[PDB]
C-alpha cells in the first residue's frame, strides 16, 4: 500500500500501468494503490506489458472497484504532473520500503511518515517527498515524529583532473607547498569548494560537481599556479 | 654513526636467527623474499654498545645479553646492568650476503660500511663451491678492517673439521683474508658470547675516516609508502636507512647528484646547475640526532620528487657534495683483471673454467659501476685494456666496486672487474 | 577498389538466372585492409556470413542488423551536403556487396526495404547527434519489439495448439522452433521429438544438441529414411526461411518432401513465421531464387576410395545442390504469425494491415 | 575504424643494413594494401634518415633511454583508439598478409600469432585455435595440459621446426590489460 485512501477521488489524473490485453480493453493493473486491477486490424499486440502510461480517471465509485481509465480526453500538459507524482512518490516508495526491515505495521509506518505532513498542509505527492528533502536538511518537524527514536533519524562522476606538480629540491618543494596552499586560499575567496588529494605524487584533485561544468574554475586557478610561483625551478609537465 | 662492522657469509649455512641471536634487528621488507639458508638483503641492526667492566656485548637493551640460535644448550656469561645504558662508540652491525644474485646488495653496502667480518659456512660440502667468490667482489673497494668470523663447526664432521679452513684461506688468492685473522662465532650454540662477540667490536678501532670532507654519498635505500589510495601530505625525499662513507651531514650540509636524468640534447654530461638539497630529517638508529657522523648508518630522509622514490632504481647513486671533482666523459676506461676460476658451482672438471671471454665487437657489455649495471653495443676494443662502451652521462666519482657481468645462463656470471684511474 | 566476383567448378546452365559463390577464395586480396568507402566491421561480419559461420534466418538478419545499426553508429555526418540522401545512397552500395558476399534471405530483403523507409521518414531538420539516436533507439527498438516479443508472441499462441502424449517432427535450425518448444517444455506439456536432418549441411546438428540439454527425449533420423517414422507423429510443426505471397515457405532444401509426405500419411502441418519474413514479389518454384553452394563438400569416409576425389577433371559430372527451396500452397495448412492462426492461402490479408485497408 | 598500427624497434637494427636496414618490405606490403595513417615507435641516431626512405607515410615516436617491450604501447597508448596491428623486426616477409588479418576478422577475436617459414606451439584441427608455446629452456618442466582445455578441445598438434615472426593482430582488450597492469611486461612471454 502507498496511499491513505484506497480508490482516488473524483477527477483525479492517474499514473497506471497495464499487465495484460483483455477482451474489452486491456487488463491494466494499478501499482499506486497496492497493485488494483482495471480495464481501459493488428492492435491485439502485446506491445503494452509493463510500462507506466499517463492517464485521468472516468467516473465516480465508492466501493465497488471502478476502475476504467481515458488515455483520449486527458491532456498532456497535466501528464508531466501526473509523472510528478509517480516518480517523486516512487523515490518515496523505495526508500520507506527500505526503512522496514522485517504488513499493517509499514501501512501505518506510511501514514505515519507522509501523511502527517499531507495532513498538516495537504500536498497529494508533490510536498511530501520534497517535504522529505527539507527534513533531511532539516528535520525540526521531524521533532513532532513521537515515534521510537531509531526510525527518525535515518532520513555521481566527477572530473578526476591530473596535474603532477613537484620540484627536486628543498627551496623547490619549499614553493611548491606554498603556491599548492596559496592556490588554496586563491579558490578559498573566489570560492570553487573540495579540492583535495588522495595522493602524494600526483594531484589527484577533484573538479567536483557544483556547477558540472566548472572545470574553467579549477583548470585557470591550476594554471595561474602553473605560469606564477613554482614553475621556474624547472616545472616540467606531463599530462 | 661513527663505526659499522659487516658479517660477510657466503653460501649454505644461515643468516636469519644467527643476526637474531648476537645482534638484535633483523632485516624486514615487503616483497621481500628474504633468505632460503642466507639472506639476501643487508642485514641490518641498530645498536648502542656499552661495557661496564664486562666483556660482554650488549644490545641497546640493558637488562640481558643472550640469543635465540639453538633450542637445547644455553652457555652464557655476565650480562651487565640495567640504568639508561650508555654508548661507547656510535657502532651498528651489518650483512653481506654471498649469493651471486644480490649484486646490488652485496655491492652497494660493501664499501659504505667500515669493518668486515668473512664468515665460512657449515652446511656445504666437501669441496669449496663460493668460498673464493663472495669477498673477491669486495676486493677492489679496499676495506681494511677484514676478519675471519669462524662460524660452524657444529654439525660438521671431524673428517672436514680442523684442517680445512687453512686450506680455504688459501684458496682465496682473490680475496684480501691474509690480513684478516680469525674471532670464531657459532651459528647454533652461540657458546661464551663475552669474548666471542667481544673483539668484533673491542679490536676494531675506527678505520681511516674523513671527518669534514664532501659526504660524496653511494645512496643504499629509497623506499616509499605510496601504494594505490593514498594519504595527502607525504612530501618527502629519499626514506632511507642510509650508510654514509664520508662527509659530516649535518643540517643544512649540500649534496648534489649531479646527471640524474640526462640534460637536454642527451649527448652531453654536465650543465651548470647544481642540485640542491637540505638533508634535515637524519635517524641515528634509535633517534633523531641531525648531525651525521661519517662511516656508520643513519636513517636518512631527503627532500625530492615522491615519485622517485617507491621503487628503488637508483642503487648506488653518486650525491656528492659542491667543489665537483667527479669527472666528465663518456668513454669509460678500467685497469681491469680477470677471475681465474668459473666457479659457483662444485665439480672435478676444470673444463667451464678454460678461459676469460674478453671483449669483441657486435657484442653485449654488462658491469655493475658501483651497483650500475649499464652497457651497449661496441665498435672496436682491444685486448688488454679494458674500454667498458656505455650510454649513461654520469658524473661518477670513481667506479672502484665493478663487477663484470657476462651471460652464460638465466644468470650472468664473474669475470673481471677494475679500478678507474 | 571494385567489389567483384567469381563462379567455380561449373555452374549448371539449367539455372542460368542462378549464380554460384565459392568459398574457400579470397575475400579481402581486392580490398587493402583499411578502407572507408565500404565499413569495415559490416565487411568483416559478411564475412562471418561468408565463412558459413551464421546460418540461422532470424541470427543471419539480426546479425546483419546490429552491423548496420554500428555502420550507422560511428560515421558522422559531415557537413555542407544532404543529410538523408547521402546515407541512403552510401547504404546501398553496402548492402550491394553484402549480397554479393552470401547471398540474400528475404529477412534482409524487407529489413533493408524497412530501413530505407525510415531513413526517407527521419526529418531533415532534425540535427544531427538527436537523428542519430533517435533512429538507433528506433531500429533496435523495432528489432527488439519484432524478434523477442514475437517469440514469446507465437509462444502464448502455439501453447495453447500442443496436445499431451503427441510427438512432434521438425527440420532445420531456426531459433523460434526451439523458442516454442523450450518454452512450452517450461511450462509442462506431455510429449516427445524427432528431428529428421539432411545432406550436405547436417542441419539440425544445432537442434538436437539443444534438445538434449533442454530436457526433452529426441529422435535423429535423415530423408531415405522418412516414411518410417511418419506415421507415428501426430502432429508436425516448421521452422521457415522465408515466406511468400500466395502461401508458400522458401526454405531449407528438403522442406517440400516433409510437407508432402505429410499430407502423403494425413497429419497436418503448421508452420511459424513473422511479419518481415514474406517478400512483396511471388514465384511458382525456386529456379528463379535458388543459389548453391561449393560442390567439394560432398564426401563419404568409405576408405579412401572416394568416388568425388577427382571430380572437376571429369567433364560429365555436374554438382547440382540446391540450397534454398520453397514449397506448395495447399499441403501446408497453416501458418502461425504475431497475430494468430491463419490458414494458408489467406496469407496476404496482412499486406494491407499497413494503414488498415 | 581501422586506421593504426605500429612497429616495435628492439626485439623481445643500427649496424645492420643489408641493401638497407630491417625496413624494406614489412612497410611495402604493410602499405602495398593500405595503411596510410600508421604510427610507428621509435627509439636517437636512426631518427633522423627518413628521407630516403621515400614512403608515402612516415610517423616516427621516440621514447626513454632503456626501456623494456610493453611500456612502448603503455606510452604510445594515449592516441589509439581502434584495431592495432604490432609487428617486431625479426621478419621476412614471404607471403600474403590478408589472409592472417581477414582470420582475425573472421572470428571476432582478440590475438593472433605467425608460426611458419626447441620449439612447440600447439594448434587444433582445423588449424586455427591454439594453447601456448614451448621453449627450450624456461620449460625445464615438462609439459602440462590443463582439464578442461583438452576435455573439451579434442586433439593438439604440436609443431617442430618453423619460426616466429611476432606479429600481433590485436584489439583494444589487451592493451587495456597492459595499461592497468602496467607491471607486466614480456610481450613475447
Amino acid at each position: 500500500r502507498f496511499y491513505q485512501h484506497k480508490f482516488p477521488e473524483v477527477e483525479d489524473v492517474v499514473m497506471v500501468n497495464v499487465r495484460s490485453i483483455a477482451e474489452m480493453g486491456a487488463y491494466v493493473s494499478l501499482l499506486e494503490y497496492n497493485n488494483i486491477e482495471g480495464m481501459i486490424r493488428s492492435i491485439n499486440k502485446l506491445i503494452r506489458i509493463g510500462r507506466n502510461e499517463c492517464v485521468v480517471v472516468i467516473r465516480v465509485d465508492k466501493e465497488k472497484g471502478y476502475i476504467d481509465l481515458s488515455k483520449r480526453r486527458v491532456s498532456p500538459e497535466e501528464a508531466i504532473k501526473c509523472e510528478d507524482k509517480f516518480t517523486k512518490s516512487k523515490t518515496v516508495y523505495s526508500i520507506l520500503r527500505h526503512v522496514a526491515e522485517v504488513d499493517e505495521q509499514l501501512e501505518s509506518l506510511f501514514q505515519r511518515t507522509a501523511w502527517v505532513f499531507d495532513d498538516k498542509y495537504k500536498r497529494p505527492g508533490y510536498g511530501a517527498y520534497d517535504a522529505f528533502k527539507h527534513a533531511v536538511s532539516d528535520p525540526s518537524i521531524l521533532d513532532s515524529l513521537d515515534l521510537n527514536e531509531d526510525e527518525r533519524e535515518v532520513l555521481a562522476v566527477k572530473i578526476r583532473a591530473d596535474i603532477e606538480v613537484a620540484c627536486y629540491g628543498y627551496e623547490g618543494i619549499d614553493a611548491v607547498k606554498e603556491a599548492l596552499r596559496a592556490g588554496l586560499n586563491c579558490s578559498t575567496e573566489n570560492m570553487p569548494i573540495k579540492i583535495n588529494l588522495i595522493a602524494p605524487p600526483r594531484y589527484v584533485m577533484t573538479t567536483t560537481t557544483l556547477e558540472r561544468t566548472e572545470g574553467l574554475s579549477v583548470l585557470s586557478q591550476a594554471m595561474a599556479v602553473i605560469k606564477e610561483k613554482i614553475e621556474e625551478k624547472r616545472g616540467v609537465f606531463n599530462v | 654513526a661513527t663505526i659499522n662492522i659487516g658479517t660477510i657469509g657466503h653460501v649454505a649455512h644461515g643468516k636469519s636467527t644467527v643476526v637474531k641471536a648476537i645482534s638484535g634487528v633483523h632485516t624486514v621488507r615487503f616483497k621481500n623474499e628474504l633468505e632460503r639458508n642466507i639472506t639476501i638483503k643487508l642485514g641490518y641492526a641498530n645498536a648502542k654498545i656499552y661495557k661496564l667492566d664486562d666483556p660482554s656485548c650488549p644490545r641497546p637493551e640493558c637488562y640481558r645479553s643472550c640469543g635465540s640460535s639453538t633450542p637445547d644448550e644455553f652457555p652464557t656469561d655476565i650480562p651487565g646492568t640495567k640504568g639508561n645504558f650508555k654508548l661507547v662508540r656510535h657502532v651498528s652491525f651489518v650483512d653481506c650476503p654471498g649469493h651471486d644474485i644480490l649484486m646490488a646488495t652485496m655491492l652497494n653496502g660493501a664499501a659504505v660500511m667500515d669493518a668486515a667480518l668473512l664468515l665460512i659456512a657449515g652446511n656445504e660440502s666437501c669441496p669449496q663451491p663460493q668460498t673464493s667468490e663472495h669477498l673477491a667482489a669486495i676486493e677492489i673497494m679496499k676495506l681494511k678492517h677484514i676478519l675471519i668470523l669462524q662460524n660452524k663447526i657444529d654439525l660438521v664432521k671431524e673428517s672436514q673439521a680442523k684442517e680445512q679452513y687453512e686450506q680455504i684461506l688459501a684458496f682465496v688468492q682473490g680475496t684480501v683474508a691474509e690480513g684478516a685473522p680469525i674471532i670464531p662465532i657459532s651459528a647454533q650454540l652461540k657458546y661464551n658470547i663475552e669474548v666471542v662477540c667481544e673483539y668484533i667490536v673491542k679490536k676494531i678501532p675506527v678505520p681511516p675516516r674523513d671527518f669534514t670532507s664532501e659526504p660524496r654519498l653511494i645512496v643504499i635505500r629509497s623506499f616509499d609508502v605510496n601504494k594505490p589510495g593514498c594519504e595527502v601530505d607525504d612530501l618527502k625525499g629519499g626514506v632511507a636507512g642510509g650508510s654514509i662513507l664520508k662527509g659530516v651531514l649535518k643540517v643544512g650540509q649540500e649534496i648534489e647528484v649531479r646527471p640524474g636524468i640526462v640534460s637536454k640534447d642527451s649527448e652531453g654530461k654536465l650543465m651548470c646547475k647544481p642540485i640542491f638539497s637540505k638533508i634535515v630529517s637524519l635517524f641515528a638508529e634509535h633517534n633523531d640526532l641531525q648531525y651525521a657522523a661519517p662511516g656508520g648508518l643513519i636513517g636518512v630522509g631527503t627532500k625530492i620528487d615522491p615519485t622517485l622514490c617507491r621503487a628503488d632504481r637508483m642503487v648506488g647513486q653518486v650525491l656528492g657534495a659542491v667543489g665537483a671533482l667527479p669527472e666528465i666523459f663518456t668513454e669509460l676506461e678500467i685497469s681491469y683483471f680477470l677471475l681465474r676460476r668459473l666457479l659457483g658451482v662444485r665439480t672435478e672438471g676444470d673444463k667451464k673454467a678454460a678461459k676469460v671471454q674478453k671483449l669483441s665487437k657486435n657484442e653485449v657489455l654488462m658491469v655493475n659501476i658501483g651497483s650500475l649495471s649499464t652497457g651497449g653495443r661496441v665498435s672496436a676494443v682491444k685486448a688488454d685494456l679494458g674500454k667498458i662502451v656505455l650510454t649513461n652521462p654520469v658524473c661518477t666519482e670513481v667506479g672502484e666496486k665493478i663487477a663484470l657481468s657476462r651471460r652464460v645462463e638465466k644468470h650472468w656470471r664473474l669475470i673481471g672487474w677494475g679500478q678507474i684511474r | 577498389q571494385v567489389p567483384t566476383r567469381k563462379d567455380y567448378g561449373s555452374k549448371v546452365s539449367l539455372f542460368s538466372h542462378l549464380p554460384q559463390y565459392s568459398r574457400q577464395n579470397s575475400l579481402t586480396q581486392f580490398m587493402s585492409i583499411p578502407s572507408s568507402v565500404i565499413h569495415p566491421a559490416m565487411v568483416r561480419l559478411g564475412l562471418q556470413y561468408s565463412q558459413g559461420l551464421v546460418s540461422g534466418s532470424n541470427a543471419r538478419c539480426i546479425a546483419l542488423l546490429r552491423a548496420l545499426q554500428q555502420v550507422i553508429q560511428d560515421y558522422t555526418t559531415p557537413p555542407n551536403e544532404e543529410l538523408s540522401r547521402d546515407l541512403v545512397n552510401k547504404l546501398k552500395p553496402y548492402m550491394s556487396f553484402l549480397t554479393q558476399c552470401r547471398p540474400l534471405s528475404a529477412s534482409m530483403h524487407n529489413a533493408i526495404k524497412f530501413l530505407n523507409k525510415e531513413i526517407t521518414s527521419v526529418g531533415s531538420s532534425k540535427r544531427e547527434e538527436e537523428a542519430k539516436s533517435e533512429l538507433r533507439a528506433a531500429i533496435d527498438r523495432y528489432v527488439q519489439e519484432k524478434i523477442v516479443l514475437a517469440a514469446q508472441a507465437i509462444s502464448r499462441f502455439a501453447y495453447q495448439k500442443i496436445s499431451n502424449g503427441d510427438v512432434i517432427l521438425v527440420y532445420g535450425c531456426s531459433s523460434l522452433v526451439s523458442r516454442i518448444l523450450q518454452e512450452a517444455w517450461t511450462e509442462g506439456r506431455r510429449f516427445r521429438v524427432v528431428v529428421v536432418d539432411s545432406r550436405p549441411w547436417l542441419e539440425g546438428r544445432h537442434t538436437l544438441r539443444s534438445l538434449v540439454h533442454a530436457g526433452v527425449p529426441a529422435s535423429y533420423l535423415l530423408i531415405p529414411a522418412a516414411s518410417y517414422v511418419l506415421p507415428e507423429v501426430s502432429k508436425v510443426l516448421l521452422g521457415a526461411h522465408a515466406l511468400l505471397a500466395n502461401g508458400s515457405v522458401m526454405s531449407r532444401v528438403g522442406t517440400a518432401q516433409l510437407a508432402l509426405v505429410a499430407r502423403a500419411h494425413n497429419v497436418p502441418v503448421l508452420v511459424c513465421c513473422e511479419t518481415y519474413k514474406f517478400c512483396e514479389r511471388v514465384q511458382t518454384d525456386a529456379f528463379v531464387s535458388n543459389e548453391l553452394d561449393d560442390p567439394d563438400d560432398l564426401q563419404c569416409k568409405r576408405g579412401e576410395h572416394v568416388a568425388l576425389a577427382n571430380w572437376q577433371n571429369h567433364a560429365s559430372l555436374r554438382l547440382l545442390n540446391l540450397v534454398y527451396d520453397v514449397t506448395p500452397p495447399e499441403l501446408v495448412d497453416l501458418v502461425i504469425t504475431e497475430l494468430g492462426m491463419i490458414p494458408c492461402s489467406s496469407v496476404p490479408v496482412v499486406l494491407r494491415v499497413k494503414s488498415s485497408d | 575504424m581501422e586506421f593504426q598500427a605500429v612497429v616495435m624497434a628492439v626485439g623481445g637494427p643500427l649496424l645492420p643494413v643489408g641493401n638497407k636496414p630491417l625496413i624494406w618490405y614489412p612497410l611495402n606490403l604493410l602499405e602495398r594494401v593500405g595503411f596510410e595513417e600508421v604510427i610507428v615507435v621509435t627509439t636517437k641516431a636512426l631518427c633522423a634518415e627518413f628521407k630516403m626512405k621515400m614512403k608515402p607515410d612516415i610517423v616516427c615516436i621516440p621514447d626513454d633511454a632503456d626501456m623494456g617491450t610493453a611500456d612502448s604501447l603503455r606510452y604510445i597508448y594515449p592516441k589509439l583508439k581502434t584495431d592495432v596491428l604490432v609487428l617486431s623486426c625479426d621478419l621476412i616477409t614471404d607471403v600474403a598478409l590478408h589472409e592472417v588479418v581477414d582470420l582475425f576478422r573472421a572470428y571476432d577475436a582478440s590475438l593472433a600469432m605467425l608460426m611458419r617459414k626447441r620449439d612447440f606451439i600447439g594448434v587444433d584441427s582445423t588449424g586455427k585455435r591454439l594453447l601456448f608455446m614451448a621453449n627450450e629452456a624456461d620449460l625445464d618442466e615438462e609439459l602440462v595440459i590443463k582439464g578442461s582445455i583438452l576435455q573439451k578441445h579434442p586433439r593438439i598438434r604440436f609443431h617442430t621446426g618453423l619460426v616466429d615472426a611476432h606479429l600481433y593482430c590485436l584489439k583494444k582488450y589487451i592493451v587495456d590489460f597492459l595499461m592497468e597492469n602496467g607491471s607486466i611486461t614480456s610481450i613475447r612471454s
